[PDB]
């Protein structure tokens, strides 16, 4: 249901990865001006805070609101972190479960605690853009 | 315990020191995160658990150089409060960095200096990096250094000045910027080490044998001098020095503290096979005039004081062998009144090499900081650039309009006149 | 209407997170 | 952060600006609808310097469009990247200053300043703290040369601690747009020297020469020629947007160029300028970039620089190039061409290394230079004024709308004096 | 890098140059497309990666032949602005090039050379290619070579001339054009390789056994001479001699610098198949009155200096023995005051060859360049041809009408008379 992009194809994720670290899901959409704004910023933030060290302290699961297989594959061809599967109904389940309306809502990072329930809401539809790092990856590491 | 607080002001300061800090991180095995997988006390504090935050401050009136570090690979390495950005650039004015825009930064910066100095007693000194021909490099540099002298009485102040070239300048206002800095540098700093740019261009042309180095290769060699300078504090050696002893080592009168630099070996990894680096041969290259980092010809200079810090596996007596023959040689001319003129300290640990750098790993290294009367050439040339450009009041209204009093340029020159004459007086 | 941008700074090129000497 | 407000005045300014915003938009990679694609932090981290967010993720430029006739403002609306500008940003005159400086300034223009200052300060106070302005006008016409120079005088007194740089097109030697050419230019120079900090000169015929020779195009339209100003006028302001080794700014080069406040009229050159045929037969390096940028048939002002000596000159290099190869060459040319510079300034030249090259191209330079070779050009406008004044030709079209004959006598005195200082400083 | 710059003026040198750079492209293995599928730096630059550009300038007042280069084979390998084309040809008038119509190209040409010459020092020489008798070659050749003498006074500049033969002249105004040429091409130049056309006419007919040739075979045969001349600048060898020490060896006094050539072997695939070209006989054929390329019998003159670049496999034994044999020959008389006369050159690269041309691959070649006094009558022959025509003013008014003056024709008379006076003074 949750895929990782490798050299060549996609692979199902190993659930023991998510432990001992922090987890955020990224609600976004291709072809939005603000999503094209925020995608590379979170890219550079991820790479810096994860590869400035030995092992990973955070990870991102990308969830999409796109209307085509083609656009989904398109963004997944170049986005470095995890992704969800398009046909799996977990994606629409996560939408209705987490309250994104499908605008002034996307992009969104919902940081999730170990109980599958949120440990933070963070938005970009505001004047400030130094807000990526306002989120502690020290209080909320999963066991 | 004992430590030195470093200050970076102006762009030249920042990106030299950006190289200087990445050399220090790998010296003590500190990752860019700031953790480790009694060495690191003198340049780092410890925060919470497992961390090492630096003893540094970044100041600039433009965001463009300091925020780019904030997003670099050294994100969490610096605490995000001592990185200081203004709004608009100082723009090559002494006056603007001193009078109008310079005020609103010093009021917050001196606070962070206080915050960093109030941990332990026995401050060693202040290592402040700046350019001289620059705008914020002088104006913000002066206002910060003047306030620090009054607030903290007796602690030493090391100042590495990226001096304007004898030949190139890369700005027109350099003679107006350089002269005005000096009148406010004499009675503030304690050890001002003069560094050049095309010297290191000329060094990397000849010794390093690499066709096209950039500012990133200037800064590695600069970083290698600083590491060898403060090698004694970090690590034990057979014969150590301090940063509070240099001023008792080098200055005969309180107004004479303008010293050069030298370093050896500086060799490509490709030509390293043809040099087994011995103590007998590295010392001679240290005194060879086409190896110093200031570009002034010392053949018209009487040496006055010298301070060699050997690095690496060097035994004490072949140092004594080398220095015996050095003193008897008449190509290196010492002045009469100073019959002893050497200090040579020794440290154990050989110099690191940065990955992706242009230096072969060497086993021994010599770093030189010397007081000589050749600086009379560096200043009398500079005075010529002033009065020729001040012949009919070029660029005056920019300084006048920004806040300075016309005629303050006169006593700045009268000041530099005295610094011209005492060097001439000493050499006889 | 733009294609993807492929000039890179010298600072970004060469000062990356080096492995520490051991 | 830092904001630069664009004002476009006159027919020429509105045409030249519509091509400028095309160059900036695709340098940053912005879809003409306003949205973003290109996915790079480095072209985006400094985007507030020219643009504003508008609740659709979109970027509306901080450009105000002004003209006294509505003909050319619908031209930019209907044309390319017309969707990008704000309809509130348009300010219309319904009458048209028909190449008459008098009605550009005093009579007709006075009742429209009450509107154009409204929108400019609406955009001014929206940010934190403004940095400067830039204005595109031609000093030939009426709604640019007079209607523009009044807006210069008004925003200068409101915000006196900010700066402005005007990209101004002057008269030509032989061929002549707008037969009352010297009247509109001279009346504008003696106002522009009093209220503006930096002025980049452009002439049509140095610019006609370049596209005939270097670009090798037989039939040059306005679109292709404005694309050549817009790249230079993008190059001078690269450094505000993109990082680099030796940074620069408008104020950084404002103080570094002008010795004395009354002479601030600058030449522009750009390189490389290669046609289709010779694109594959140049081996682009820092050497021939400097030799291209010091070429008499390369500058955009119709003055042969070999007559005068360069007083101060700046070079905003753009791309990843090695830095002695930068600095040593400006040393080379200053020492080699010892007669071409001025003795009483040690280190005549100035450098800047902006770290991002133009789009597709790899190594570029944009040369701005305060020469003394504008001795001949302002003495050209001077004697053209004297030729058309003693007979008192075409004076009635001005005098009848509250003009004064005293204004013309001061204008010549106040501009022959500017000639005086260029010749004085050899 | 060390280098040499090429100048082609007029119809003669242009298609010589067509034959010239054809070989050099084949010598270095670059296809006409411009890409190959440090040695060539002395003749070709670099454009990016894999593309090599010729370092030459073309110069002619009419486009009928400059266009012929551009739309021919070398559409992509050349450079467009490398070729300079005027509007009207000088048309067999010294006055049209040197005085009136040339001025529009000189300013364009000077700027080309200056942009080509300044970039790298360690430049060696220049290479003119022109006909003495043609008007542009004589006219526009002169003022360009005049201007270069004033600017780069320190520098070598070789000349290659097509002198008028005793029978074939291809123009009625050849005696006027020539004697006017050499007055203004004695002083300005350094060394001028004299060549005739009917010499090579009888070369093609005797050795290369073709009974009527054309210009594309004449230029193909002078291109083998120039490639054998300057291979030493390009490629290495046991012993090489360049431009700058031809003048050292061969020019005893400043006036006597007009010399011949000979190339051995000149043999087709008819006989290259069928015998040795041994060192003992290729030098015999070199000294033969047939093989010399400047149409005068050396029997009625005295040799004074010779230069022999053997190119191809010669082991040193064979050179020296062959040389000693030639001293013993009584028919070939040196001048008594010059004991040394031979400056041997042995190269190791094999001789080059065009594809599909008449020149055969030979295992070893000699290109002999010879300062002799046999030039004495060749100068007096043109002097006598001047005397007929000048006697009553024929075809003068064309030169006078363009802007010349009657009387500078007279000045050329005692100029060439001095040149014939020197040879009869030297050769006794």
């Amino acid at each position: 249901v949750v895929k990782r992009t490798q050299q060549g194809n996609y692979v199902p994720v190993r659930p023991d990865h998510f432990a001992g670290v922090s987890v955020a899901l990224f609600f976004a959409k291709a072809g939005h001006s603000k999503c094209a704004q925020i995608v590379p910023v979170v890219r550079q933030f991820y790479k810096t805070t994860n590869f400035s060290g030995e092992k990973a302290v955070i990870e991102i699961i990308y969830v999409s609101l796109d209307k085509d297989e083609q656009d989904f594959e398109r963004v997944r061809a170049l986005m470095p972190w995890c992704s969800v599967e398009y046909k799996s109904c977990l994606r629409k389940k996560l939408i209705e479960r987490y309250r994104v309306p499908n605008s002034t809502a996307i992009p969104l990072l919902i940081v999730i605690g170990p109980n599958g329930e949120e440990a933070g809401r963070m938005n970009f539809q505001q004047s400030d853009e130094f807000v990526l790092q306002r989120w502690d990856y020290r209080f909320n590491k999963w066991p | 315990m004992r430590e030195v607080i470093s200050i970076h002001v102006g762009q030249a300061g920042i990106q030299i020191g950006n190289a200087c800090w990445e050399l220090f991180c790998l010296e003590h095995g500190i990752q860019p995160d700031g953790q480790m997988p009694d060495a690191f006390n003198t340049f780092f504090s410890e925060t919470g658990a497992g961390k090492h935050v630096p003893r540094c401050v970044f100041l600039d009136l433009e965001p463009t150089v300091v925020d780019e570090v904030r997003t670099g690979t050294y994100r969490h390495l610096f605490h995000p409060e001592q990185l200081i950005s203004g709004k608009e650039d100082a723009a090559n004015n002494f006056a603007r960095g001193h009078y109008t825009i310079g005020k609103e930064i010093v009021d917050l910066s001196l606070d962070r200096i206080r915050k960093l100095a109030d941990n332990c007693t026995g401050l060693q000194g202040f290592l402040m990096f700046n350019a001289v021909g620059g705008g914020t490099g002088s104006g913000l540099g002066c206002l910060l250094l003047e306030r620090l002298s009054v607030d903290y009485g007796k602690k030493s102040k090391l100042n590495f000045c990226s001096w304007p070239s004898p030949q190139v300048s890369t700005a027109v206002v350099e003679p107006y910027n350089s002269v005005l800095s000096t009148h406010s540098l004499l009675e503030h700093t304690d050890v001002a080490v003069m560094l050049d740019n095309e010297a290191i261009y000329d060094i990397c042309r000849r010794n390093l044998d690499i066709e096209r180095p950039t500012y990133t290769n200037l800064n590695r060699l600069i970083a290698q001098v600083i590491s060898s300078l403060t090698a004694s504090l970090r690590f034990d050696g057979a014969l150590n020095v301090d940063v509070t002893e240099f001023q008792t080592n080098l200055v005969p009168y309180p107004r004479i503290h303008f010293m050069l630099s030298s370093y050896a070996p500086i060799i490509s990894a490709e030509k390293a096979y043809h040099e087994q680096l011995s103590v007998a041969e590295i010392t001679n290259s240290a005194f060879e005039p086409a190896s110093m980092m200031a570009k002034c010809d010392p053949r018209h200079g009487k040496y006055m004081a010298c301070c060699l810090m050997y690095r690496g596996d060097v035994v004490p007596k072949d140092v004594n062998a080398a220095v015996a023959t050095i003193k008897t040689k008449r190509t290196i001319q010492f002045v009469d009144w100073c019959p002893t003129g050497f200090k040579c300290g020794i440290n154990y640990q050989p110099p690191t090499v940065v990955p992706g750098g242009d230096l072969a790993k060497v086993m021994r290294a010599v770093c030189m900081i010397s007081n000589s009367t050749a600086i009379a050439e560096v200043f009398s040339r500079m005075d010529h650039k002033f009065d020729l450009m001040y012949a009919k009041r070029a660029f005056v209204h920019w300084y006048v309009g920004e806040g300075m009093e016309e005629g303050e340029f006169s006593e700045a020159r009268e000041d530099l006149a005295a610094l011209e004459k005492d060097y001439e007086e000493v050499g006889i | 209407p733009t294609l993807p941008f492929n000039a890179q700074s010298c600072y970004r090129s060469e000062y990356v997170a080096k492995p520490l000497p051991p | 952060m830092r904001e630069i407000v664009h004002v476009q005045g006159g027919q020429c300014g509105n045409q030249i600006g519509a091509k400028f915003w095309e160059v900036i938009s695709d340098e940053h990679g912005i879809d003409p609808t306003g949205t973003y694609c290109g996915d790079s932090d480095l072209q985006l981290e400094r985007i507030n310097v020219f643009y504003n967010e508008a609740t659709g993720g979109r970027f509306v430029p901080r450009a105000i469009l002004m003209d006294l006739e509505p003909g050319t403002m619908d031209s930019v609306r209907a044309g390319p990247f017309g969707q990008l500008f704000r309809p509130d940003n348009f300010v219309f005159g319904q009458t048209g200053a028909g190449n008459n400086w008098a009605k550009g300034h005093y009579t007709e223009g006075a009742e429209l300043i009450d509107s154009v200052l409204d929108v400019v300060r609406k955009e001014a106070e929206g940010c934190d703290c403004l940095q400067g302005f830039q204005i595109t006008h031609s000093l030939g016409g009426g709604t640019g040369s007079g209607m523009g120079t009044l807006l210069i005088s008004k925003v200068r007194e409101e915000y006196p601690d900010r700066i402005m740089e005007t990209f101004s097109v002057f008269p030509s030697p032989k061929v002549s747009d707008t037969v009352v050419e010297p009247y509109n230019a001279t009346l504008s120079v003696h106002q522009l020297v009093e209220n503006a900090d930096e002025v980049q000169v452009i002439d049509n015929e140095a610019l006609y020469d370049i596209c005939f020779r270097t670009l090798k195009l037989t039939t040059p339209t306005y679109g292709d020629l404005n694309h050549l100003v817009s790249a230079a006028m993008s190059g001078v302001t690269c450094c505000l947007r993109f990082p680099g080794q030796l940074n620069s700014d408008l104020r950084k080069l404002a103080v570094n160029l002008i010795p004395f406040p009354r002479l601030h009229f600058f030449l522009i050159g750009f390189a490389p300028l290669t046609s289709r045929g010779s694109q594959q037969y140049r081996a682009l390096s820092v050497p021939e970039l400097t030799q291209q940028m010091f070429d008499a048939k390369n500058m955009m002002c119709a003055s042969d620089p070999r007559h005068g000596r360069y007083l101060t000159a700046s070079a905003m290099f753009r791309g990843r190039m090695s830095t002695k190869e930068v600095d040593e060459q400006m040393l080379n040319v200053q020492n080699k061409n010892s007669s071409y510079f001025v003795e009483w300034i040690p280190n005549n030249m100035k450098s800047s290394v902006c770290d991002i090259p133009p789009k597709g191209l790899k190594m570029s330079v944009t040369f701005v230079g305060n020469s003394t070779a504008i001795q001949e050009m302002f003495k050209r406008v001077s004697d053209q004024f004297t030729a058309m004044f003693r007979r008192k030709a075409f004076l009635h079209w001005y005098t009848g709308e509250g003009m004064d004959e005293m204004e013309f006598t001061e204008a010549e005195s106040n501009m022959n004096d500017l000639v005086s200082e260029y010749q004085q400083y050899q």
